[PDB]
């Protein structure tokens, strides 16, 4: 379902963090790991965020592998982390909404919604942020913002992302050109059989409602003229 | 030709690897990072988005400590030192209340 179930098939938020005192994953050790998932799963394995439900802790270590085999292939979790012994994912009962521990960050929230609903997306990112940030001393600075491991997210710690078919506009030819615009407003596509993927360029600079904002405008454009194409054939 | 005091990491180690090893690197390295911030999201190097909550307070705070702290200093070249000592007293008030 969605709001354009026919043309968008998801709207994803991506917000990476980091503990402010415990080294990141490229140099931290196994007990600052285990102690990261631990504290997560003390304070919010069993808890409720009104609005969007029950989270559950999935830890690796405990999961069979089929079960990890499921997250994957629902996009809930990469596969890097399935043969990690300490990563971890607090899934909502609802399922829309995952935070993921212990891969390339330390925490990493995720909004994947159905239609085109960018900002309601956004609007639980921030309510799960705001709601691990009143027991986590995020890694904050003033010039830079969120702390990250790469350098590509440090700033918002924001992806933001819109899956989209669009056969119509591949087939009128109107794609090509299409493609360069795109990029020229500073957004990347990367086509992933007429499935592509819109996303922010730059995470740095800009500010989270502007960048989902820009990235809502110019699919709503992109909705509006796959309509076209689609009445003409 | 620093390391980080946290997690050990120089330069030229956070140049082969390419990825921070704490939140200290940040600001241990924080002139060379410039370059590649600019380089990497279209010339953008400061951060104008959100702030978390509980802890804008602190931020809050010590930019006040900071504007305080040059103020302060052009206060004691003119030597109007009983305005100094109420900066300096301002300072450690706010200091305290971070603490
Ligand atoms: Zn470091």
């Amino acid at each position: 379902k969605g709001p354009e179930s026919d043309i968008v098939l998801s709207s994803r938020i991506r917000l990476a963090r980091n503990f402010e005192h415990i080294r990141f994953p490229t140099r931290y050790s196994n007990e600052e790991a285990s102690s990261i998932i631990q504290q997560f799963e003390d304070q919010f394995s069993e808890q409720e965020i009104p609005g969007i439900g029950k989270f559950v802790l999935i830890r690796m270590n405990d999961a069979q592998p089929l079960e990890k085999r499921v997250l994957v292939e629902k996009h809930l979790i990469s596969p890097n982390l399935t043969e990690s012994p300490f990563g971890g994912c607090l899934l909502s009962e609802n399922e829309e909404v995952s935070v993921m521990l212990n891969e390339e960050d330390h925490i990493r929230i995720q909004c994947l919604f159905p239609g085109f609903q960018l900002l309601e997306a956004m609007k639980a990112a921030n309510q799960v942020d705001d709601w691990i940030e009143e027991k986590v001393d995020y890694a904050f600075n003033e010039q830079r913002g969120y702390l990250t491991s790469c350098p590509t997210n440090v700033g918002t710690g924001l992806r933001a992302s819109v899956m989209m078919h669009l056969p119509a506009l591949v087939l009128t030819r109107q794609i090509n050109r299409i493609i360069p615009a795109i990029n020229q407003l500073g957004l990347v596509v990367r086509g992933i059989g007429n499935i592509f993927q819109i996303s922010n360029q730059i995470t740095l600079g800009k500010s989270e409602q502007d960048i989902v904002e820009d990235l809502n405008s110019v699919a709503a454009q992109l909705i509006e003229q796959e309509r076209s194409a689609r009445e003409a054939i | 030709i620093s390391a980080c005091p946290k997690c050990g990491m120089t330069f030229q180690q956070f140049r082969k690897i390419g990825r921070f090893g704490c939140s200290e690197c940040y600001k241990t390295f924080h002139s060379n990072i410039t370059p590649i911030l600019r380089k990497v999201h279209s010339g953008n190097t400061v951060h104008a988005g959100k702030i978390p909550k509980r802890i804008g307070g602190n931020l809050h705070v010590r930019r006040q400590i900071d504007m305080l702290k040059k103020e302060l200093e052009s206060l004691i070249h003119q030597e109007e030192f009983e305005n100094a000592a109420h900066v300096r007293d301002q300072i450690r008030l706010l200091e305290q209340s971070l603490k």
